[PDB]
DNA sequence: GCATCCGTGAGTAGAGAAGCACAATTTAACACTTTTGTCAAG
DNA sequence: CTTGACAAAAGTGTTAAATTGTGCTATACTGGGAGCCGTCACGGATGC
């Protein structure tokens, strides 16, 4: 039932490297990587192919053409069937040392929780990140595996939070402002002794920043708020229940909607039967869509000063029916 | 087309597929600059639909003469914005996650099918144990695997790669071994550890190298970032490397030609291993695995041995082959899926029938547990490896939407946050996968994202309830969203909020009628408003529409003539105004509503017991019904004054109370004088002159010559009413005083107040000869009195004439009551000179049981008990002596007359006020010995008013919970009989029950008649089944019982002519989904035969709930609970199984009861402490109860039947109501017992497809027998099956209702896999759907029906056969 | 048979916590025609 | 009813700044954290 306290068993069950293993396992990735690149510019085909290829047989279980370049590199000569060896030998490293410093990255997760992401998002980004450092590590500079694997583990703990801690996503450097922000308005709080205002903390920050930019990118930081928050001891409200819908049109608008119609083709009855289809073509009450006097031009088969002559025309004599009857004022509001 | 039936089942990932209009691949919702939706994210335009009408996302399109076109720049689809509520979406999961419904839900789908328990199910599932489905020749302890075998980590782990430990030594010491030696158990590798197992020993990190030169030894240091290049023994000609280093300088070169011998191991490493040494190039590599025979390096000539994996070694020039096989065993839910995948149904099913001939009953029931999981998927067409998921439907987003508040701030539902989880984790896996990262992550990647899933289905189900940061609060799931009182069923489905609505407080109108409440003017502006807009266009009060709603929005704009028009509006209209709770259907009425100023409705005085209503702050809502369908049903079946029966037991509901009976009672009451009470004289005259000279009273009573009279009689003889009447006007007589009226003809000897009571009834019916014959002229009139008037007046006259009556009796009954000189002082409660007396005598006699406790003569129980008995007694003796006081010196006492009235007050209520408070109980349920010796009028003590609160708070504790135990056994009887509705007059059935006149008595062992009110609870309305002759009267076949026949077969009964009436029930009804107008009888509500399509089930359900609240809580509603639910009682009694004689062995150590037969010798060890009821000798029938206490209705059900548990639960159930007076007919308990008998037992199949145990509805098997006899193949063999309604409303048929009832994950679960089609019979189906409800107008009976008139009828047939 | 853990249910209204470097992508400011729309001319 | 020609409006192609996405930091650091609680009865299964 726990999941975090089944993690922490199966990554228990791994030992710590000795400082002889790490230093042989990481000589073997990179005999084994620098293995696949000699491979890859004899046999000509991609490095990243090969290294894929290597990868698949090493864990087990496209297939059909896994078998094909593999049975490919089999087919080499004695000499070059001896950069494969280190190859699967390196991969089956990197596998292993991925594996044994599985506590390292849960002693640094436990050091981000609260942020926005659980526990097991921050060692499964975490993994990511020491995966990376694998790849990069090297051990010809006899540091050891913790001091450069810690950089990428936090590295990629960090990303993921700037990334998937909010809802409404925010790019690293607006979250990294944020962060910056709050730090220097905790700072200046502390310092005297109240609340800061904008222009305290924009003061703080340096050039470039405003009282303006400060409320811009606190107004930004504003992460959304559940639609199921109750209200109330009584667990029976919700916020979702007081927030009307302003999308749909409410039956009082879609009525007056229908009367001003039936009225405007009322009124458009008085006109000419081409003068009427010309404001119902041009002002799209047809298809529509708004057309051009040219567009017009070419149903009709007149000249783009005929229709602006006639719909005008057409119009002016709305502008005397409507002045007459006045049926037609109140739709205007 | 018309929707007909709604069908559920599960969704293939294709189906799925199929559903969705694009993949959700991003978490990302809306951009937090543009606050757009994101590409490719959970409010997509491309996926979803465009945010607004005919616009796609870049701005191109923008009209609707391009609907159906996709913009080829954004992708967008242009057409109308709300297919964002419908449009859905789909996440394609990396790897299958199972489907939390059919892993949880109890039994389990999946682990039925897969005969994996809830334990092993939930290992696989969540990556905790393997299961093997391809063993490749794999032994563990020495046994094969085989497959749907269950592997720990540890055990995998040996199997796949092999069994090697590592063996630290201590710094500074040699191995004893050499690099590739064969070790064995036990073995000593070096001088301080030993190797646990058995394999192959190997030097890890040789800290001294020896290197014996050719020409001396040369013992170098290996640094821990130095690696030895050469194996043991290697021959190294001179400068070649030995150990390799990062620097060229601290390179280790031989000096001349030698030997390599390693030394100081860091660790021996010992793996269970074959090491084949070769010479020549390698044919496999690291990381291949290879079975006996397959050759490994030299070209044929080395061949593995052995299964295992090859790792080849370039420095030692060998190819170890570690022992492992290469098993199939996975986790999750993808080992789930294959396993279902690779299920044959067909053969699975031919299994388990033959393991349901085994002769065990726990086998054959576990088989038929699976068989009819299996059968569901057969019949179904469901395929089962769909329970799990591989697409993940993603719910539209409207459905779950992202809005800007009106501050600014957005507000978003709990999905989206569900749904990033899944796509984060989901991602994370595929760049995992990509990577090749180790299986330790990717299990956990792989367990997380089956989390997700469970989580974004059902939260909190499995594990600890997903949060948001910052929160404590769960996130709320799917399974959420629909279940529960605040799920999608029961707060917008079965219920929801409506238009057209206002709600105020209301307040007593007695000037208003019956059909008229009196409505606000500013609330019926508002809720007639688009009526009223129409109304002020027609005059000239506005030029349209949108002008007259632009007057009603501000106050002041306002002008008088709208007001004129809302009237011409509202004629003849009706609103319906409800109060809450609507415990039954009276508790909405529809009311013409009568404009009035002020904010309060106007509620008539009559319906307020019916609604249940005060004038103390209550509050109603209003309703506007707005066709002419929804208006004639108001005007029609819900007018007030159309209902004037209660549909539970037919008595007048609308009826005098409160202050128009006390009116009416003090007028009819005549007055008792005593001063010369008693007296006799000689002549009239004589009488008259003593009552000149004050001798004798006016209605004191005399005696003339023989005959008792009075001087009112005598002195004041009038010619008629009116006269008398003037009489009271004139002040000569009061309304109370006996006098001689002539009347009818009749020389009546009655008071002018019942004369005048006479002429209301007879001006109100408009009938003087009938409404003579419909009082009790020589009684008061009290409430039941006035209620058997109103029942008699509905009757003879109808509802229209019993309206006026009821308005009549209400106006006279204020009037009278306001002039009357009622009220309440503080002597009124007169305290009885008889109570100093009983509490002095109580004391005397409380000093002689203490007196005998210190003597020893009895035990501090014995004490205790006494005490309470003499307290009870003097409690009783004082209320006796309070109404004697009042009865015979006070007769117009107010308390006395609210009381004897039946207006208000009981005499318990008015013994605390005049006599004493009485016994107190304390908190634990112990009465206290000292009583409260003083009523409310002395004033109690501060000492007793802290006891008697004990008490109060304990009452207002048992009415807080008692309300939620009857609202829910209310909501249980409505989901359970919904479905009853009146379908057709007659199923034609033969069936009936024998209603009993006669119940056995204990205390004389005989048959007593049973009480009028419960005679009639059973009889009334009922159509009789045989012809019944009684009194020489002849009650034919299928007549309708009245009252009348009702009270005729009581007297019949007492003359000994008759002891039980065969009559027509809804538990011998044939009619399916409901009953017939004859089995059901009478409209209570109507006093006639009921209509065919009234929802009686639903009525049923209301009669039995409403009085829930009365009870008073083995007792009250409890009883009633667990006798709904046929639970079993806890002091059980023991009923004899079968028929024969008792034979009683009491001893000093147990009881046993032995009923004897002819052939059959039955036990019972009855304990000691049994209270039985049966003698030596006497003949007990089968399921009679030997010992007292309540029946299990199941063990009578197998003993004795049917019918027997059926009479038992109605009985059972009415003793309840009958205690707290409440009149409850027997026909709604037998409406929801008929339910509770629904389903049966199969015991054997026969030549059907069915199976032993299997329950399914009675009406099935009967029908499924009836097409096996018409064939000649074997019937089904069935018991009858008792469940309690909660279980019986659960398995209906319907899924729809059942899933809006309770356990909705449960009925949806098993509802989608057998793939059921609701066909929407009951009511709550057509709610959820918005459809007709098949009841009432909407029944198929009379919703078809034409009207013509003679013109346009003789027109068309003149047209038409011409 | 029995004892135990899990799951289910328990009235209705209303009112209420890293920088930094650099590349890659997008936005916004320009210019540009090119296009409708329009007021003279018959 | 056509010019017609003409300015505003709109479209469009560059180019810049601005915003956004991604990679990378080398002493050594290697199994978490909060809860933890006053209901009661009822099936239903799961084993004993
Ligand atoms: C008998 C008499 C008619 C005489 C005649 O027409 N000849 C009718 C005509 C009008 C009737 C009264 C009014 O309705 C108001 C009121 C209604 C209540 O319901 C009962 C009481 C009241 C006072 C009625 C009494 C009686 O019923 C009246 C006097
Ligand atoms: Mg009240
Ligand atoms: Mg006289
Ligand atoms: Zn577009
Ligand atoms: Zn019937």
């Amino acid at each position: 039932s726990d999941p975090v306290r089944q993690y922490l068993h199966e990554i228990g069950q791994v030992p710590l490297l000795t400082l002889e293993e790490e230093v042989e396992l990481a000589r073997k990735v990179e005999e084994g990587m620098e293995a696949i690149k000699k491979l890859s510019e004899i046999t000509g085909l991609d490095p990243d192919l090969i290294r894929e290829v290597v990868r698949a047989k090493i864990l087990g279980s496209d297939p059909k053409t896994v078998e094909e370049i593999d049975q490919k590199l089999k087919s080499l000569p004695k000499e070059h069937k001896r950069y494969l060896h280190i190859a699967r030998e390196g991969e089956a490293a990197r596998q292993h040392l991925i594996e044994a410093n599985l506590r390292l990255v849960v002693s640094i997760a436990k050091k981000y929780t609260g942020r926005g992401l659980s526990f097991l998002d921050l060692i499964q980004e975490g993994n990511q990140g020491l995966i990376r450092a694998v790849e990069k590590f090297e051990y010809k500079r006899r540091f050891k595996f913790s001091t450069y694997a810690t950089w990428w583990i936090r590295q990629a703990i960090n990303r993921a939070i700037a990334d998937q801690a909010r809802t409404i996503r925010i790019p690293v450097h607006m979250v990294e402002t944020i962060n910056k922000l709050s730090r220097t308005a905790r700072q200046l709080q502390q310092e005297l002794g109240r609340e800061p205002t904008y222009e305290e903390i924009a003061e703080a920050m340096g050039p470039g920043w405003d009282a303006k930019r400060v409320e811009e990118t606190l107004k930004i930081a504003q992460e959304p708020v559940s639609l199921e928050t109750p209200i109330g001891d009584e667990k029976d409200s919700f916020y979702g229940d007081f927030i009307p819908d302003e999308h749909l049109p409410s039956p009082v608008d879609a009525a007056t909607q229908s009367l001003l119609s039936e009225e405007l083709e009322k009124a458009l009855s008085k006109l000419s039967e081409r003068e009427a289809m010309v404001l119902k073509l041009r002002k799209g009450l047809i298809d529509g869509r708004e057309h051009t006097l040219e567009e017009v031009g070419a149903f009709f088969g007149v000249t783009r000063e005929r229709i602006r002559q006639i719909e005008n025309k057409a119009l002016r004599k709305l502008k005397y029916h409507e002045s007459r009857t006045r049926k037609l004022r109140d739709f205007l509001d | 087309k018309e929707v007909r039936k709604v069908r559920i089942a599960l969704a293939s990932p294709e189906k799925i597929r199929s559903w969705s209009y694009g993949e959700v691949e991003k978490p990302e919702t809306i951009n937090y600059r543009t606050l757009k939706p994101e590409r490719d994210g959970l409010f997509d335009e491309r996926i979803f639909g465009p945010i607004k009408d005919y616009e796609c996302a870049c701005g191109k399109y923008k009209r609707q003469r391009f609907e159906g076109k996709v913009c080829e720049r954004c992708g967008v689809e242009v057409t109308k914005s709300i297919v964002r509520r419908y449009r859905m979406g789909h996440i394609e999961l990396a790897t299958p996650a199972a489907h939390i419904w059919f892993v949880k839900d109890v039994p389990s789908k999946i682990g039925t099918l897969l005969d994996l328990s809830a334990t092993e199910l939930e290992q696989v599932l969540y990556f905790s144990k393997y299961i093997v489905l391809d063993p490749k020749g794999a032994i563990l302890n020495g046994v094969p695997v085989e497959k749907r075998q269950l592997l720990t980590d540890e055990e995998y782990r040996e199997l796949r790669y092999g069994k090697q430990e590592t063996y630290p030594l201590p710094p500074g010491v040699d191995a004893l071994v050499k690099d590739g030696e064969e070790v064995v158990k036990g073995q000593e590798l070096a001088p301080g550890v030993v190797s646990r197992l058995d394999g192959v020993a190997l030097y890890r990190f040789p800290r001294r190298v020896r290197v014996e030169y050719v020409k001396e030894p040369k013992d170098y240091r290996v640094q821990p970032h130095m690696n030895v290049v050469v194996p043991e023994g290697a021959r190294v000609e001179a400068g070649d490397k030995i150990v390799a280093a990062i620097d060229p300088e601290e390179e280790v070169i031989a000096e001349a030609e030698g030997v390599v011998h390693l030394h100081e191991p860091a660790s021996i490493l010992v793996v269970k291993a074959r090491v084949y040494p070769f010479e020549d190039d390698v044919e496999v590599s690291t990381g291949d695995r290879v079975a006996p025979g397959d050759v490994l390096a030299d070209g044929g000539k080395v061949k593995s041995d052995v299964y295992g994996r090859v790792e080849v070694d370039l420095v030692r020039n060998v190819v170890r082959v570690v022992e492992s096989y290469d098993i199939d065993a996975r986790m999750g839910a993808e080992a789930i899926q294959q396993l279902l995948k690779e299920l044959d149904l067909e053969a699975l099913e031919k299994e388990l029938l033959e393991e349901m001939k085994h002769p065990s009953r726990a086998r054959r029931a576990k088989a038929r547990k699976r068989l009819e999981v299996v059968r569901a998927f057969l019949d179904s067409g469901n395929r089962p490896e769909w329970m799990i998921l591989e697409a993940v439907p993603v719910l539209p987003p409207d459905l779950r939407p992202m809005v800007q508040v009106d501050g600014g701030r957005f507000a978003t539902s709990d999905l989206n946050d569900l749904y990033r989880r899944l796509i984060n984790r989901n991602n994370r896996l595929k760049k995992l996968l990509a990577q090749g990262a180790p299986e330790i992550i990717i299990r956990n990647e792989k367990r997380m994202l089956q989390e997700a899933v469970d989580a974004l289905l059902d939260n909190g189900r499995r594990g600890a309830p997903v949060t948001n940061p910052g929160s404590d609060r769960p996130l709320r799931s799917l399974t959420d969203i629909l279940s529960g009182k605040q799920g999608r069923f029961r707060q917008n489905l079965l219920g929801k909020r409506v238009d057209y609505s206002g709600r105020s407080v209301i307040v007593v109108g007695p000037q208003l009628k019956l059909h008229q409440c009196g409505l606000p003017k500013r609330m019926a502006l508002e809720l007639f408003k688009p009526f009223l807009l129409k109304k002020m266009e027609e005059k000239g009060i506005a030029p349209n529409v949108k002008a007259a709603r632009r007057m009603l929005e501000r106050q002041r704009d306002i002008k008088d003539e709208v007001w004129d028009a809302l009237e011409e509006v509202i004629h003849g209209k009706v609103v319906l105004l409800n109060r809450a709770p609507t415990l039954h259907r009276l508790g909405i009425q529809a009311f013409q509503p009568v404009l009035v100023e002020g904010q309060s409705i106007q509620l008539h005085p009559l319906v307020c017991e019916a609604f249940n209503a005060d004038f103390d702050g209550d509050q109603m809502a209003v309703h506007v019904p707005l066709s002419s369908f929804a208006q004639a049903e108001a005007r029609i079946q819900m007018l007030s004054a159309h209902n004037l029966l209660s549909p539970a037991s037919g008595e007048p509901l609308a009826k005098p109370s409160r202050d128009i009976i006390l009116g009416l009672y003090y007028i009819t009451q005549v007055r008792k004088e005593k001063k010369g009470a008693g007296l006799e004289f000689a002549t009239p005259e004589e009488a008259l002159a003593a009552h000149e000279r004050g001798e004798v009273a006016l209605n004191a009573p005399i005696k003339v010559a023989g005959r008792e009279t009075s001087v009112g009689r005598l002195k004041y003889v009038f010619a008629n009413p009116d006269e008398a009447l003037l009489a009271v006007a004139h002040g000569i007589v009061d309304l109370q005083d006996v006098v001689t009226v002539r009347y009818m003809g009749k020389r009546l000897e009655t008071s002018p107040g019942r004369i005048l009571f006479a002429r209301i009834v007879a001006e109100a019916v408009e009938d003087e000869k009938v409404a003579w014959e419909l009082i009790q002229l020589d009684v008061p009139q009290e409430k039941n009195s006035l209620k058997d008037l109103v029942y008699q007046a509905f009757l003879r006259l109808g509802m229209e004439k019993t309206a006026r009556l009821l308005d009549a009796l209400k106006y006279y009954g204020f009037t009278f009551s306001t002039t009357s000189g009622i009220t309440i002082g503080i002597d009124d409660a007169v305290i009885p000179e008889e109570k100093k007396q009983y509490l002095e005598e109580a004391d005397r006699k409380l000093l002689q049981i203490e007196q005998a406790y210190e003597m020893g003569f009895l035990t501090d129980r014995e004490r205790y008990d006494q005490i309470l008995q003499l307290w009870t007694e003097t409690t009783e003796k004082v209320t006796q002596a309070v109404f004697k006081n009042f009865e015979e010196n006070y007769p117009f006492n107010p308390l006395y007359v609210m009381a004897q009235s039946g207006a208000r007050g009981n005499p318990q209520q008015i013994r605390q006020l005049c006599g004493l408070r009485g016994l107190m109980q304390k908190p634990s349920g112990e009465t206290f010995e000292v009583p409260v010796r003083s009523s409310f009028r002395e004033g109690l003590t501060v000492l007793e008013y802290f006891i008697s609160s004990h008490g109060a708070r304990k009452g207002g504790a048992d009415t807080a919970l008692r309300t939620a135990d009857s609202g829910y056994l209310t909501r249980k009887l409505v989901d359970v009989t919904h479905e009853i509705v009146v379908r057709e007059a007659d199923c034609g059935t033969t069936n009936y029950i024998s209603v009993p006149l006669f119940q056995p008595d204990e205390v004389t062992r005989s048959l007593r008649l049973r009480k009028r009110a419960d005679i009639e609870a059973g009889l009334y309305g009922r159509v009789l089944a045989r012809e019944v002759e009684v009194l020489g009267v002849r009650l034919e076949e299928g007549r309708y019982l009245s009252m009348d026949d009702v009270h005729l077969l009581i007297k019949a009964a007492e003359a000994g002519e008759i002891q039980e009436v065969p009559v027509r029930s809804p538990l011998t009804c044939q009619t399916r989904y409901g009953v017939c107008q004859k089995c059901y009888g009478y409209d209570l509500s109507m006093a006639r035969p009921v209509s065919i399509g009234e929802a009686v089930g639903i009525v049923a359900a209301q009669s039995i709930g409403e009085p829930g609240t009365q009870l008073t809580m083995t007792q009250g509603l409890p009883r009633v609970i667990e006798l709904f639910e046929a639970r079993r009682p806890k002091a059980k009694a023991v009923i004899s199984e079968i028929d024969g004689v008792v034979r009683i062995e009491e001893t000093e150590e147990k009881l046993s009861v032995f009923v004897e037969s002819e052939g059959f010798s039955k036990e019972y060890k009855l304990p000691k402490e049994a209270r039985l009821l049966v003698k030596d000798g006497d003949y007990v029938e089968a399921g009679q109860p030997l010992t007292r206490g309540a029946i299990d209705p199941h063990q009578l059900l197998e003993a004795k039947g049917p019918e027997a548990v059926e009479r038992y639960l109605v009985e059972e159930i009415q003793k309840v109501y009958r205690a707290q007076g409440v009149k409850l007919h027997d026909k709604h308990i037998e409406i929801v017992v008929r339910q509770m008998m629904k389903y049966v037992e199969v015991t054997d199949p026969g030549d059907s497809r069915l199976l032993e145990g299997q329950v399914l509805e009675k009406w099935d098997v009967e029908a499924l027998n009836e097409r096996l006899i018409a064939e000649g193949k074997t019937p089904v063999a069935w018991k009858p099956l008792l469940m309690g309604v909660t279980k019986s409303a659960l398995s209906t048929k319907s899924w729809l209702s059942a899933a809006s009832f309770q356990n909705t994950t449960h009925v949806l679960t098993e509802a989608a896999i057998a793939g059921k089609k609701d066909e929407l019979i009951g009511l709550k189906e057509n709610v959820i759907l918005g459809r007709l409800i098949p009841a009432g107008t909407g029944s198929d009976f009379v919703r078809f029906t034409q009207v013509v008139d003679q013109k346009t009828l003789k027109a068309i047939e003149e047209a038409r056969k011409e």
